[PDB]
């Protein structure tokens, strides 16, 4: 949602990170792209993908991966 | 049939010289599965790993030579 | 010519004619008949000096042995001479000479043509060439050289000499072929090469140094300029001209025999340090070290009995020494060392690599040779070179004590000796060096990943560095002490310490410095333990290729299948590179790892804390700016702060006199990339691949009569193995060689 | 008309008129840059400096493709016929395989000489000789 | 390691066992199905 | 029954029988010789064998049977009466080489043929023809 | 003699003799005539 | 263990034999050659698996083949 509001400046984000070998040079280097925690950023376009299909907030991805479990069960 | 000098093409698929000829040496008797010794010229891939030539002779039956002279 | 000696050699053996060079296999009976298929040819090289495959007569083979070492000494002695002549004809000898710390040392000129006369760079004194870093010109000034016409003579008597050599070879070939009884005289060859070869040579050497060296490099420091120096015969013509240099000398010999040897103190000294003009050991010192060492080799050559009952039989020595723990001890010994050629090679390779690689790591910090301390790419170059040379000849000497096992061990006259109980042990030997490999591979590599990991998720303090956890070398830190306080105790005599690299004053020459304290600290403890390690795993390869050679518990007939052979079939799970041979194969890839890793840290040692200039203080700003300690021990410091850093000379070196550092760096990384092609795959896909070939020459009748056969197993092997080696090689010559000519 | 107008001939190309004026010395000779700059002006250029050939197959660059191959083909066919007709009457000796390892120096000479009308001998063998093997006489392996 | 995004407490015992106990337990599993009978 | 012969002599050595020996098998060399003569081991290094009956351990078969053709072609009076047994952890022990008394090299009557095929190498059946099933072309 | 014609006819000896020789032929052409890009 | 197959293109010239390591294969009369003999297998349950057998065949491609099939203690060539 926030990648919608100025997408040409603000980098997408994969997912969070979770590591207790992190030191505080790590930590402080990884929260990156407005993060309030070590996080990846994303680099496989699903970002652009998922806008352009018209998914606009996040209880849509939600939906859409709860859907997509009943579909592999 | 076949006597000594005739130049003929082998026809036992598997073999190295399927298609290359190879000339008569002896035909031993009868009885023998595969009694026709023809010699050839190209050595085949028999040796050990990094040897010098090959074996350039060996025994096939009739049904498995073409005749030529 | 006997007089009354153990000579015997046979008149006529050999016929000399030219019919048996127009038939290329007459050594190797499988080969006379005549090529059938391509394998003929290549095998026609690889047996080309396997003397024991061609005959089995021990006499034939050491006489072919004997002209063949004529013959490469004949060859040696024209390389030498032709280095000799292209100093004389084609250097910049003389205006270098002159003014040693403005010019480079050029040699070897290139013809302009197809733009590569660009490789002709500006020297100096308008001299235009491609600089040199065999260090010919220091050698030449510590000899004495001030004239290109002697560098021309030397020449011509280098070549006199090459053809001496050659007609010695036929001689004792074709002529007087010396029987093999003449050989196995032990004894005596020993008491000459120690008494004759290297006693004499020392003290002649010494001579020359005293009325040549030494005379004139005193007045060359003093800036007496060559022209203006006498001639060095002109020393020997009028005695007053050497007694104004040494007033020793004009006490004459006569102290010598009288054994008042202090009155020499004037040329004969025991200085330890450098020549504060020069940066080189004094040239008294080297006189001085060669009289010692004469006197030591000539006394040495007499300890073996010849003709005259005195002396030391060495069977006896020999069978003397044994033990509780080694059965009958060396027995056997002497009978080895002489019927078997294999075994004396590989004894003589294996100390001539290690003697070579000593000969690097003394003369990288003891410069003998006057102004290679200032010149960082000699220095680095002899450096390395020394260390290849010892390599491959350590391999060699692990290749040839495979061969001695599977073509002259008898089991029957080895009998509870050394060896025999080594055999008998070697699977625990194998065992624990497997052991002591992997422990050192965990507690040096695995170091260095632990300081990569722990740096890369920022947490310098858990690192294993000088400022972290510390791995003080305190042993070698202590060694360096001493050495630094030998000088006046411990060396009582020797006026200054025997090599600054352990502390002391930081010469420097001209504006660069000659040799300083080298700190040792937690990167160079990590170094050190890389270097255990990679030599531990090329020796347990080595060492386990020659114990089983004969036999194993995969192969218990290893030694009928041979030396070199590629295995024995995929049964047994599979049983590739089973041979000795291959593990010469893969002991020639450690080696080229262990030694890489050794001249690279030499090169980032020296250019970090070592090398660099000084400024009228005192103060020393290094080459790379001491980034070494910080630096070396992660692997990412060495991917980026020494290989993408200092590549960069290499890399911008086109439109330079370097841009051939460039063309053969990339060539190095396509011979690698070329060699992986033969290492990777195998014979069979070759030789289908020949065969659609053949059947399309076939379609045309352009098939060769000589059928066309894929690379044997081991062949493919060597060739792999050889286009690795000479593609990294290569490469690392070319990228030391631009950077230490890149920095001033 | 305006064919490539991504490229400009050398000559009105200012980089390459600069580098030109630069251009470095090949052999003894101190010209060797000028007449190398001379002549290379002839060509198209690129915004570089540098020429570029043209293989379009169009007479106006017959010289940057078609002569050289035209050249090469002759060359290497010569070497191809005179080497193929030196095997086989190396293969009529009794021990060919030894007069392929020890070059008869007559006989390859001979060949090599008589290789300036390969292009004929060619078709020569071709029409009605021994220049195609039929596909049953040609030794194979099993399908 | 912390994390604003909601129940971050989840991934604080869903490392470990991720990374220790399922690993262990599947290679336990594995290593007697492996060695079965004998 | 019970293998009968002087062990050689032999100061030891790290190469040879192990836990196999006594968990799973072994196996047995024994052989006549005219004379003390000295044989080099399979297992590394040198040994002597007695003159008379010598009988010997070791962990596979190959190494009797390279022992077998080193007794055989490398000594003056050739040894080739030498026998090679297998030994079960049980004590029992089955005689092994040479099978029939005589060697494998000469033709002997008596003995059936096995893995004999009346057909060529080429003639084999394709593997398409005999697929789904739990044979190869050598096979069938 | 014989065998030193031999010697000089063998495979090595030849091929390196062609190769020497042509190379003296591209150098000079392109010592005399250097910097041939293209044929005008 | 592996599978060690003769063919009928075999002339008894007994070498595959003579170079077999541990004694898989026999020499057994036969009526399809000169020698009156053919090999046989019949310790297959020894057989490692080195191919000499086959690389001292003299026949145009082999007349004895060997198979790779289920590894043991025996095949693998393990003395532990
Ligand atoms: C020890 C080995 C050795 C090596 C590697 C070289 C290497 C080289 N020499 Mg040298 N040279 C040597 C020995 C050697 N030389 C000896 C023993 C002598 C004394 C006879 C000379 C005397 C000599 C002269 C007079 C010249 C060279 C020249 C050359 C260069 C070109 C050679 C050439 O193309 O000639 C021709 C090649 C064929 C005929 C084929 C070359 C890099 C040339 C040079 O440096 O040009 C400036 C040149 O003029 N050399
Ligand atoms: C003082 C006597 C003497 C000397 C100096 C040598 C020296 C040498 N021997 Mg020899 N040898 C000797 C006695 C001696 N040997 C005796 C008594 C025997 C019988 C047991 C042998 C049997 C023997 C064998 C079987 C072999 C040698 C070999 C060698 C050479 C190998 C080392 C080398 O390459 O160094 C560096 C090389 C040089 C410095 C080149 C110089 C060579 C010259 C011709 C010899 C020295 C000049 C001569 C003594 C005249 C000096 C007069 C004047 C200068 C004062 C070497 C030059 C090996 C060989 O041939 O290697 C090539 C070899 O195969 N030796
Ligand atoms: C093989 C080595 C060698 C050679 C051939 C010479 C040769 C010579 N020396 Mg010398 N010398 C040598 C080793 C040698 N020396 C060593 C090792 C020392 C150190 C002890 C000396 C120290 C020495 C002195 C002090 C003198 C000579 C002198 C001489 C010359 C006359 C002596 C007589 O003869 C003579 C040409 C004398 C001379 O003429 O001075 C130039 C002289 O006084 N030598
Ligand atoms: C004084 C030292 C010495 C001596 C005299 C010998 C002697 C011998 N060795 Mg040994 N060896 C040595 C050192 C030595 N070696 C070293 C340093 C190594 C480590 C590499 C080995 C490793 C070794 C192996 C693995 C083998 C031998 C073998 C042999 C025997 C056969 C010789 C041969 O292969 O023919 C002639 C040699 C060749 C045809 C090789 C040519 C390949 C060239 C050198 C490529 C290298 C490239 C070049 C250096 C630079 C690139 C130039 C290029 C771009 C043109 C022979 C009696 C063979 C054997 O079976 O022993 C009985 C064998 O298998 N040796
Ligand atoms: C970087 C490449 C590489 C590496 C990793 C190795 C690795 C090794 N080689 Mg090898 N080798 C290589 C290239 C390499 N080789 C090539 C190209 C060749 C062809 C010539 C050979 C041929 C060769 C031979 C012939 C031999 C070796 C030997 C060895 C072993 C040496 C013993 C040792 O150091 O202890 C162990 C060191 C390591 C395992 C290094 C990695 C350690 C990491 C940092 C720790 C990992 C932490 C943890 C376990 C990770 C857990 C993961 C988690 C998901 C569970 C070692 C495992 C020798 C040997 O067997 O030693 C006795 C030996 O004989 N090599
Ligand atoms: C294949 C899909 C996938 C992948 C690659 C990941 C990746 C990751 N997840 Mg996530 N997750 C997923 C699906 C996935 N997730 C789904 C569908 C849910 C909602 C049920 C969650 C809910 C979840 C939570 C609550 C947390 C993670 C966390 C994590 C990280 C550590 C793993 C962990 O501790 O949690 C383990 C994952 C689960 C308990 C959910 C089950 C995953 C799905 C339903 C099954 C995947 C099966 C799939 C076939 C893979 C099998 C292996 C393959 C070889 C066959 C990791 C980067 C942690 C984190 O935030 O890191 C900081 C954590 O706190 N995940
Ligand atoms: C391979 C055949 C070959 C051919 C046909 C030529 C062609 C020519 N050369 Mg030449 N030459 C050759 C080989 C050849 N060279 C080699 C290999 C060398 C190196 C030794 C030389 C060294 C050489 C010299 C020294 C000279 C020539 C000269 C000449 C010209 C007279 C002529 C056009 C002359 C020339 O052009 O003067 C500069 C002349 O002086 N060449
Ligand atoms: C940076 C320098 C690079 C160093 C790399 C060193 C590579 C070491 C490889 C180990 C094997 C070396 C021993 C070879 C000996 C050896 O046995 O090698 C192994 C291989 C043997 O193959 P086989 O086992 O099949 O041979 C058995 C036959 O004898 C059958 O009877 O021989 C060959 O490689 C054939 C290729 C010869 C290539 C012919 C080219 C000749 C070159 C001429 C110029 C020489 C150089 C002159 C000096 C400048
Ligand atoms: C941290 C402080 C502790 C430091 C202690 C380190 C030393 C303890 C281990 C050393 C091994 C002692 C055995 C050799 C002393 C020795 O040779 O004894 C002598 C003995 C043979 O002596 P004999 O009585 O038979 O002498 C008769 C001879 O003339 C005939 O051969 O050799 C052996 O017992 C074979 C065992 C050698 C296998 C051991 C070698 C292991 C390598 C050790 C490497 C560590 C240091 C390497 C630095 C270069
Ligand atoms: C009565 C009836 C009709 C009326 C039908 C009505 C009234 C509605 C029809 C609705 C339909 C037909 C909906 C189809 C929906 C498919 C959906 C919604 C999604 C599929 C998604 C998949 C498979 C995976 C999606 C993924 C997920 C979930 C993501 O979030 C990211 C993208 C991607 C990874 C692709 C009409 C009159 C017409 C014909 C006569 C019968
Ligand atoms: C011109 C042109 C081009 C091209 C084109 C083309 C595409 C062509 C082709 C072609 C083809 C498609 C061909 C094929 C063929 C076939 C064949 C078949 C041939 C061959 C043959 C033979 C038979 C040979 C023989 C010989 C000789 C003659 C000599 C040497 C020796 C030998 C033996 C090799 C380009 C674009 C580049 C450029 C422009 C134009």
């Amino acid at each position: 949602e926030q990648w919608i509001k100025d997408p040409l400046n603000i980098r997408p984000i994969a997912h969070a990170i979770w590591d207790p070998h992190f030191g505080e040079g790590a930590v402080n280097a990884f929260t990156q792209a407005g993060a309030s925690n070590p996080v990846n950023i994303a680099y496989s376009g699903v970002y652009h993908w998922f806008y352009t299909i018209g998914m606009t907030t996040n209880q849509e991805l939600y939906s859409g991966a709860v859907f997509l479990l009943v579909l592999a069960s | 049939a076949l006597n000594r000098g005739d130049k003929v093409r082998i026809k036992r698929t598997e073999s190295y010289w399927y298609g290359d000829v190879g000339t008569v040496a002896s035909v031993e008797k009868s009885g023998i599965l595969y009694p026709v010794i023809v010699r050839f010229d190209r050595v085949n891939y028999n040796g050990f790993s990094g040897s010098a030539s090959g074996v350039n002779t060996n025994n096939f039956a009739e049904n498995e030579l073409e005749l030529v002279q | 010519r006997e007089a009354k000696a153990k000579v015997s050699v046979d008149n006529n053996p050999v016929p000399t004619s030219f019919e048996k060079w127009g038939k290329p296999g007459h050594f190797d009976r499988t080969l006379a008949r005549g090529p059938k298929t391509t394998t003929w040819i290549w095998n026609l090289h690889a047996n080309a000096h396997d003397f024991d495959s061609q005959t089995s007569d021990l006499e034939d083979v050491s006489r072919k042995i004997f002209s063949a070492h004529f013959g490469h000494l004949a060859v040696v002695f024209v390389w030498l001479s032709g280095m000799y002549f292209h100093g004389a004809k084609f250097s910049n000898y003389e205006g270098w000479l002159a003014d040693p710390t403005h010019i480079k040392p050029s040699a070897q000129v290139v013809w302009p043509i197809v733009g590569q006369g660009i490789l002709n760079g500006d020297v100096g004194g308008g001299f235009h060439g491609i600089q040199i870093t065999s260090g010919l010109f220091y050698l030449w000034r510590a000899s004495g050289f001030t004239d290109s016409y002697q560098l021309y003579c030397t020449a011509i008597g280098g070549l006199v000499m090459a053809a001496l050599m050659l007609f010695a070879g036929w001689f004792h070939y074709h002529v007087k072929a010396p029987k093999l009884e003449w050989f196995q005289n032990v004894e005596s060859m020993m008491n000459h090469h120690l008494a004759g070869l290297l006693g004499l040579g020392s003290l002649g050497w010494a001579g020359h140094q005293i009325h040549v060296s030494m005379p004139i490099n005193k007045l060359l420091d003093a800036g007496v300029a060559p022209k203006d120096i006498p001639l060095p015969h002109e020393f020997i013509l009028e005695p007053s001209k050497m007694a104004e240099l040494y007033p020793s000398f004009a006490q004459g010999l006569t102290p010598f025999f009288t054994l008042n040897w202090g009155v020499y103190s004037d040329f004969l000294t025991f200085k330890g340090g450098l020549n504060p003009v020069t940066g080189g050991l004094w040239l008294s010192d080297t006189a001085h070290h060669h009289l010692a060492i004469a006197v030591l080799f000539i006394i040495a050559g007499h300890m073996y009995r010849t003709n005259w009952g005195i002396g030391h039989s060495m069977k006896e020595i020999l069978e003397a020494h044994k033990g509780p723990f080694t059965g009958e001890g060396h027995k056997g010994l002497y009978e080895i060392l002489t019927t078997s050629w294999h075994a004396q090679l590989a004894i003589n390779l294996a100390l001539l690599g290690s003697l070579t690689i000593i000969v690097a790591q003394h003369m990288y910090a003891m410069p003998p040779y006057p102004y290679q301390a200032i010149d960082y790419a000699t220095q680095l170059s002899l450096f390395t070179h020394h260390m290849w040379i010892g390599g491959f000849l350590i391999v060699g000497a692990g290749a040839h004590g495979a061969i001695f096992m599977v073509r002259d061990y008898d089991p029957a006259k080895n009998v509870n000796n050394l060896l025999d109980r080594m055999l008998r042990h070697r699977d625990a030997i194998i065992s624990h060096l497997n052991w002591v490999c992997i422990f050192l591979g965990f507690h040096s590599f695995g170091l260095y990943i632990h300081n990569d990991t722990m740096r890369a998720l920022g947490r310098p303090q858990d690192m294993f560095s000088d400022t972290a956890i510390q791995l003080q070398p305190i042993f070698a830190q202590w060694v360096q002490h001493l050495h630094t306080l030998a000088p006046g105790a411990t060396a009582p005599n020797a006026l200054a310490t025997a090599s600054y690299a352990f502390g002391g004053e930081t010469i420097a020459v001209a504006g660069k410095v000659a040799m300083m304290p080298i700190t040792l600290g937690t990167a160079d403890f990590m170094v050190h333990h890389i270097h255990a390690f990679t030599i531990h795993v090329t020796a347990l390869i080595l060492l386990k290729g020659v114990l089983y050679a004969r036999s194993s518990r995969l192969v218990p007939d290893k030694a009928n299948l041979g030396f070199r052979f590629p295995c024995d079939g995929p049964g047994r799970g599979g049983t590739c590179q089973v041979s000795g041979w291959d593990h010469v194969f893969l002991g020639l890839f450690w080696m080229y790892n262990s030694l890489s890793i050794v001249i690279f840290h030499f090169s980032w040692k020296m250019q970090s804390d070592v090398w660099g200039t000084v400024s009228p203080d005192g103060s020393v700003t290094h080459v790379t700016l001491g980034n070494f300690a910080q630096s070396a021990i992660t692997i990412n410091g060495w991917l980026r702060d020494f290989l993408w850093a200092q590549a960069a000379n290499v890399i911008n070196s086109y439109g330079s006199a370097l841009s051939a550092y460039g063309i053969m760096f990339l060539a190095g990384h396509f011979v690698f990339a070329f060699s992986l092609m033969f290492l990777f795959s195998g014979r069979g896909y070759w030789q289908e691949l020949i065969e659609s070939i053949v059947w399309a020459h076939n379609k045309l009748n352009v098939a060769p009569a000589i059928q066309p056969r894929a690379l044997s197993i081991i062949q493919g092997r060597a060739v792999g193995v050889a286009h690795y080696l000479l593609g990294g090689i290569v490469t690392t010559w070319a990228f030391f060689l631009a950077r230490s000519l890149s920095i001033g | 008309a305006d064919d490539f107008a991504n490229l400009t001939p050398c000559s009105e190309n200012p980089a390459y008129l600069a580098k030109s004026k630069n251009f470095l010395n090949t052999t003894n000779d101190p010209n060797s840059g000028k007449i190398r700059a001379e002549r290379y002006a002839s060509a198209l250029c690129g915004p570089e400096g540098y020429p570029h050939l043209i293989v379009d197959g169009r007479f106006t660059h017959a010289g940057d493709f078609l002569i050289p191959s035209i050249l090469f083909l002759y060359i290497a066919g010569w070497i191809g016929w005179v080497g193929r007709s030196y095997l086989i009457e190396i293969r009529e000796s009794k021990n060919p395989e030894m007069q392929e390892v020890v070059i008869n120096v007559p006989l390859a000479i001979k060949k090599m000489l008589g290789g300036f009308l390969w292009p004929l001998a060619a078709v020569g063998e071709y029409t009605s000789g021994k220049l195609v093997m039929k596909d049953s006489e040609i030794p194979t392996s099993p399908r | 390691m912390d994390g604003s995004y909601a129940a971050s407490y989840l991934p604080w015992i869903l490392i470990p066992m991720v990374g220790w106990l399922f690993p262990a337990v599947t290679m336990g599993l594995l290593f007697i199905h492996i060695e079965s009978e004998g | 029954t019970e293998l009968s012969g002087q062990p050689p002599k032999f100061g030891g050595s790290t190469g040879g029988l192990l836990s196999k020996a006594n968990r799973e098998e072994k196996y047995a060399i024994t052989w006549t010789s005219a004379s003390e003569q000295v044989f080099e081991m399979p297992t590394g290094g040198a040994a002597i064998m007695n003159e008379g009956e010598n009988l010997l351990y070791l962990a596979r078969k190959e190494q009797c049977l390279a022992l077998g053709t080193q007794l055989r072609t490398k000594f003056k009076p050739k040894i080739q009466d030498y026998k090679i047994y297998r030994v079960y952890p049980s004590g029992e022990v089955q005689y092994l080489h040479p099978a029939d008394g005589v060697f494998p090299e000469k033709v002997n009557e008596g003995r059936e043929a096995q893995g004999t095929k009346t057909r060529r190498i080429g003639q084999n059946p394709e593997p398409v023809t005999i697929k789904f099933s739990g044979k190869a072309p050598y096979e069938v | 003699m014989d065998g030193l014609k031999s010697f000089l006819s063998t495979a090595p000896v030849m091929i390196m003799a062609l190769l020497t020789f042509t190379a003296g032929i591209l150098i000079e052409f392109n010592r005399f005539y250097p910097d041939l890009l293209f044929h005008p | 263990s592996h599978s060690v197959k003769i063919y009928d293109t075999c002339i008894g010239c007994t070498q595959c034999v003579r170079a077999c390591p541990l004694d898989v294969l026999e020499m057994v009369p036969w009526d399809g050659c000169k020698a009156a003999q053919i090999a046989s297998s019949p310790r297959t349950e020894d057989c490692v698996g080195c191919k000499r057998c086959e690389t001292a065949c003299p026949t145009d491609f082999l007349s004895i083949r060997v198979y790779l099939g289920a590894e043991t203690t025996r095949s693998m060539g393990l003395a532990y």
